[PDB]
RNA sequence: GGCUAAUCCCCCAUGUGGACCCGCCCCUUGGGGUGUGUCCAAAGGGCUUUGCCCGCUUCCGGAUGGGCCCGCGUCCCAUCAGCUAGUUGGUGGGGUAAUGGCCCACCAAGGCGACGACGGGUAGCCGGUCUGAGAGGAUGGCCGGCCACAGGGGCACUGAGACACGGGCCCCACUCCUACGGGAGGCAGCAGUUAGGAAUCUUCCGCAAUGGGCGCAAGCCUGACGGAGCGACGCCGCUUGGAGGAAGAAGCCCUUCGGGGUGUAAACUCCUGAACCCGGGACGAAACCCCCGACGAGGGGACUGACGGUACCGGGGUAAUAGCGCCGGCCAACUCCGUGCCAGCAGCCGCGGUAAUACGGAGGGCGCGAGCGUUACCCGGAUUCACUGGGCGUAAAGGGCGUGUAGGCGGCCUGGGGCGUCCCAUGUGAAAGACCACGGCUCAACCGUGGGGGAGCGUGGGAUACGCUCAGGCUAGACG
């Protein structure tokens, strides 16, 4: 069984970035769906579409890179550079609008999940709220 | 107390050429001008390369030894410009260059820094009224630093602000020859000063 | 550890273990020689390091260096150790400090004399 | 030697041997009150419970048992004459006791 | 018993009190229950007595009870003027 | 504010008393992790009212006897051994692992 | 044994009121009211003496200080695993200001423990402090708060308060007095002695100021306190000089014998002038008190400083302490001589057996300077106990395998709750210290005023994505 889906979900999409896959799938989730959104909003992704496979509802990821690139290994650059969950069961995070990490000088993101919604630091820094830290993207 | 001892050396040691006295380190003498080398048998043999530290040490002691101030009290302005709000190198240089004895250096009072030091130690030096024998006293953006009424008449004090008719003074200072009084109008910026300081490396050698 | 690991058990604090049992955890201690023997370095070097038994007031009969060019230390001398091995000869983790109590500061010394206890010469005369 | 305030331990040994005697008759007329109640006798139990709350509120007149004290006394002891007479069946007799 | 007291607070040489409430019995510089006004001996500064004379009225009205200085110092700051 | 707890009833074996099992979870200082951690109170049941089982409030009072200093205020919801029974087993399996040892 | 006063003690009365039993009402653990019954007051003293002061009695309220109870937090060892019989609860009683096994009698058979009971070791706890980028680690000395103790053990008395450091009783140890029967002591108060130790001060001055006790007051007591003394023990400030002065003295050192270095360093000239002398001389002290006024408000007057003749101010005035560590790499600073695996150095690597920048000295040099260096200990570097922030095929590290208890973790959709979690407001977070500003001492150290922030916890209100919980549904996990 998966022990944490949310920790899956990131992983398939780094492990099809990092092998340049156009597409792929994780199975079907509200509150996947709801960080997919952020992620395509953000521009990491192209952006994301519910699928049906082998009769389950799944959730096809369009991937995004960077242009061919020069010399040898003419490999993309990443748009996802970095992706990793922070907040993970048998070990919670939770932060106070005003502990709310900034990645990267801004230049990364991260995800809250607040009772206002999932929302990036910046909209939850915005809406003034905090909550549990779900993953931080860059 | 201060250094003393043979200073056109530390010149020498520094390469750069210190002011560490008045009239002569202008004369072709300053030993800078003879041998410009270190001091000791060694001082002409081939140099190797510095270390990282060797050139932040050095660094700090050219800017240190041109204030002529302990390292004890060099460090705690240090780490006192380090806390302000600022860039810790201009801060750095700005509290130095506040320093009673220097400010009498800047205003020609004294023909050095050595000799503004005992200016105001025998208290020939006055600041906004009240005489202060400080040399590490700390004058502030406003204060008029003048010359003792009763010390008007020694004859260094006339030979000197006589031969500061004429010579300009820093754009954060004014003068008044006349009435031999000065006005310490802002702190000097380290555009303003132009010491053979890289304030970078100062700071570095602090780090480690 | 896994986290859950790290809530039951923790980790466990270093603990830092003494090289000079100079009991009271004192900077130095004072004691008598018993015996004021000679001692043959290890491994690569050769010697005849100083060396003395010294009975302390904190109770223990410890080995002790005799830093220096020449001595007078017998066998009741009474002196003040200082801790500090010597590398040369296992066993030896303490010195003796010279220019206190019968042992004399070294003679003639006029370099690194703060160590070896002896007064600056009279040249100033 | 000599600390004269030796004159408070010379008062303290008055003082206590005054308070041991009030104290000596409150708990001895209490349990005659109780000891009659008890027997049933109405009026006599009830009359000597009178002086037993009497020497009691007087005693907390002073310092021997001050307030509480003296109140937790004076319940207890009509708690018990009330008590034991009810229960022998016995009629209050007058004095004492807001019957 | 409280009291409006002083209580020393400069350093040697240099003195300056707090004019403060406090139990009658703790030491002169331990804990206070309340500072209300403070007083430098020597006119070091042109503000050398500041009293609140609000909150003395208030501890006078609950049985406080000033040192004969803390008085005098409370009346020269009108805490006791009733015109 | 008189604290108030609550917790469930593990044992009516008492006169007049109940041992209330009251259970808190919160974070770890320092591995930040939440945990669950327990205590038993003794509240006082005048009335036998409350019975192995039930889930009661129980509420901070004045000293009833030494280990006793809470009061069963009200009932929350009544019969659940799912949970007393978790908390025999522990109990169970404390006469076990001392000389010899416990079960599974 | 005898006499005697009182604000000493007792009896009667007055009962505003208050206490107790009982009843009733409102409140809700023993809060407040009310009725009958019972019960309980006091002391006087001074006068500018028919009034004013000081005091006394009962009661309600305030203020301050305090007891008790509860949630959470508070080191090491599991080579300490089971502990408990006043022990856990109950009923009645004792005891207290008061709850309570606090104590007792009877009754019940319970209570605690791996979320670590019990046992052992160590230790006053905190505000803080030191370190660290932080998280954390270490620490609790000065100062402030709380606790505990007063030669060791036990006990109570008197009081509003003590189980009472300079009060009492008993037992113990030790010391002193004794005519041997019996007595006397307790510096963990100030100073001091002695002992132990590497090591820790004056048998000082004053009660002037601040604070305290008693007094109507004058005033008395105050080793509390304010000061001074000693110790670079720490921190801050300051001096041993300033300018000129040779392509360059002497001495010493090096040399390729040409020369080079110490060095503008000195000598020397001029200039200033710490010390030291002379003169003046303080803030800290205005109240209590007296007078006018009402003993009020207010106004006027008087007394008073240990520090100190000190600080500070003015005049005069002498060129007038420098030391310690280091120079192989880490690490800033190199040569000659002596020595010859010796004598010695050493934080680590290592250096010394005839060319040693590593040993000793010398010349020179680097670093810091009334200090410099050593030893000891804490944090750091050490992401080397890794939460931030580590690891386990061969480097230390996967349990010999399984079954499975506690526990940890938990797929998709909906709804309720709102425990975790998030938000706002509010209370608390003393002072000191920390951060900032302004200010006082010629600066600074040090200190005054003001400002700012602050984890955690209490209360009120709100949110519901995720974790939780309850209820319902699903089939992708699982099982059949
Ligand atoms: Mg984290
Ligand atoms: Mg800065
Ligand atoms: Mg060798
Ligand atoms: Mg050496
Ligand atoms: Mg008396
Ligand atoms: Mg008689
Ligand atoms: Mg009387
Ligand atoms: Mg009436
Ligand atoms: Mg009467
Ligand atoms: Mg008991
Ligand atoms: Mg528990
Ligand atoms: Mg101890
Ligand atoms: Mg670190
Ligand atoms: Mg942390
Ligand atoms: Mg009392
Ligand atoms: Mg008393
Ligand atoms: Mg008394
Ligand atoms: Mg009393
Ligand atoms: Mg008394
Ligand atoms: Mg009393
Ligand atoms: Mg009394
Ligand atoms: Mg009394
Ligand atoms: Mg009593
Ligand atoms: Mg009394
Ligand atoms: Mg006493
Ligand atoms: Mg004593
Ligand atoms: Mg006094
Ligand atoms: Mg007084
Ligand atoms: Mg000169
Ligand atoms: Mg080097
Ligand atoms: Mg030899
Ligand atoms: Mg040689
Ligand atoms: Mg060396
Ligand atoms: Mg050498
Ligand atoms: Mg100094
Ligand atoms: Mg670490
Ligand atoms: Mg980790
Ligand atoms: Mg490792
Ligand atoms: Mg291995
Ligand atoms: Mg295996
Ligand atoms: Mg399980
Ligand atoms: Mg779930
Ligand atoms: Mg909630
Ligand atoms: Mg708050
Ligand atoms: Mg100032
Ligand atoms: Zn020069």
């Amino acid at each position: 069984m998966l022990t944490d889906p949310i920790a899956d979900m990131l992983t398939r999409i780094r492990n099809a970035t990092r092998v340049y896959k156009e597409s792929t799938d994780v199975p079907a989730s509200r509150f996947k769906e709801e960080i997919l959104r952020i992620l395509a909003r953000e521009g990491f992704i192209k952006g994301y579409e519910r699928v049906d496979v082998d009769g389950k509802p799944y959730l096809r990821v369009y991937l995004k890179y960077g242009p061919r690139r020069q010399g040898p290994d003419p490999r993309p650059e990443q748009v996802i550079h970095h992706i990793r969950r922070i907040s993970k069961p048998g070990r919670r995070v939770y932060v106070g609008v005003k502990e709310i990490p900034r990645v990267r000088r801004g230049l990364g993101i991260a995800i809250l999940s607040t009772s206002k919604g999932v929302l990036t630091d910046r909209e939850a820094r915005k809406l003034g709220v905090g909550g549990e830290l779900i993953c931080e993207v860059w | 107390g201060r250094y003393i001892g043979p200073v056109c050396r530390l010149c020498r040691r520094e390469g750069v050429k210190l002011y560490l006295k008045g009239e002569r380190c202008y004369s072709p003498k300053c030993a800078m001008e003879r041998r410009p080398y270190p001091p000791g048998q060694h001082g002409q043999k081939r140099a190797r390369r510095p270390s990282d530290y060797a050139v932040r040490l050095r660094e700090k002691q050219k800017l240190r030894r041109i204030y002529g101030i302990s390292e004890r009290q060099f460090r705690n302005l240090f780490e006192e410009a380090s806390k302000k709000k600022g860039v810790t190198g201009s801060v750095f240089l700005g509290l130095l260059e506040s320093r009673l004895d220097n400010v009498v250096y800047r205003l020609g009072f004294a023909v050095s820094r050595r000799q503004a030091r005992q200016l105001v130690r025998h208290g020939h030096i006055t600041v906004n009224g009240r005489r202060v024998d400080l040399p590490s006293y700390r004058v502030r953006p406003g204060d008029e630093i003048a010359v003792a009424e009763k010390s008007r008449n020694l004859e260094l004090i006339r030979q000197n602000l006589e031969a500061m008719k004429g010579r300009k003074v820093g754009p954060w200072l004014s003068l008044d020859v006349e009435g031999m009084k000065g006005k310490f109008l802002r702190l000097p910026d380290r555009e303003d000063l132009a010491l053979p300081v890289q304030e970078n490396l100062v700071i570095e050698f602090y780090s480690r | 550890p896994t986290i859950n690991q790290l809530v039951r058990k923790g980790r466990e604090k270093v603990r830092k273990k003494s090289k000079v049992p100079a009991l009271k955890g004192a900077p130095f201690r004072r004691g008598v020689c018993t015996v004021v023997r000679t001692v043959t370095p290890k491994k690569p070097n050769s010697a005849l390091r100083k060396v003395a038994k010294v009975r302390l007031t904190s109770g223990y009969e410890v080995t002790a260096y005799i830093p220096g060019e020449g001595h007078n230390l017998q066998e009741h001398s009474v002196v003040l150790i200082r801790g500090g091995r010597v590398k040369d000869l296992p066993g030896v983790r303490y010195h003796i400090v010279r220019g206190v109590y019968d042992a004399a500061g070294v003679k003639d010394r006029k370099k690194s004399r703060s160590k070896y206890g002896t007064k600056k010469p009279k040249e100033a005369a | 030697r000599n600390l004269s305030a030796l004159k408070r331990h010379r008062q303290s040994l008055k003082r206590r041997l005054r308070n041991k005697a009030k104290k000596s008759a409150i708990k001895t007329l209490s349990k005659k009150a109780v000891q009659l109640a008890q027997e049933g006798k109405a009026e006599e139990a009830l009359k000597i419970m009178r002086k037993a709350e009497s020497l009691i509120d007087k005693a907390a007149k002073g310092s021997t048992l001050h307030k509480n004290a003296a109140a937790r006394r004076k319940s207890r002891l009509m708690r018990k004459v009330r008590q034991l007479l009810e229960a022998a069946g016995a009629p209050l007799i007058g004095g004492g006791l807001s019957a | 018993m409280v009291k409006i007291r002083l209580a020393r607070f400069g350093s040697k040489h240099n003195p300056h009190y707090r004019i403060v409430v406090t139990d009658a019995r703790r030491k002169r510089d331990g804990k206070y229950i309340e500072k209300i006004g403070y007083y430098d001996p020597r006119k070091t500064t042109p503000d050398w007595l500041k009293v609140d004379v609000e909150r003395a009225r208030y501890w006078l009205s609950v049985g406080a009870q000033p040192t004969d200085t803390a008085r005098r110092l409370l009346r020269q700051a009108g805490v006791f003027r009733q015109e | 504010p008189k604290k108030v707890l609550t917790g469930v009833v593990v044992s009516d074996k008492m006169q007049k008393t109940v041992t209330v099992l009251v259970e808190r979870q919160f974070p770890h200082p320092l591995y930040g992790k939440v945990i669950k951690r327990s205590k038993k109170y003794l509240a006082h049941d005048p009335e036998e009212k409350y019975k192995l089982g039930d889930v009661v409030e129980i509420i901070e009072s004045r000293p009833i006897s030494k280990r006793k200093r809470f009061r069963v205020l009200r009932l929350v919801e009544s019969g659940r051994m799912d949970l007393v029974e978790k908390y025999l087993i522990r109990r169970q399996n404390y006469q076990s692992l001392s000389k010899r040892g416990g079960k599974a």
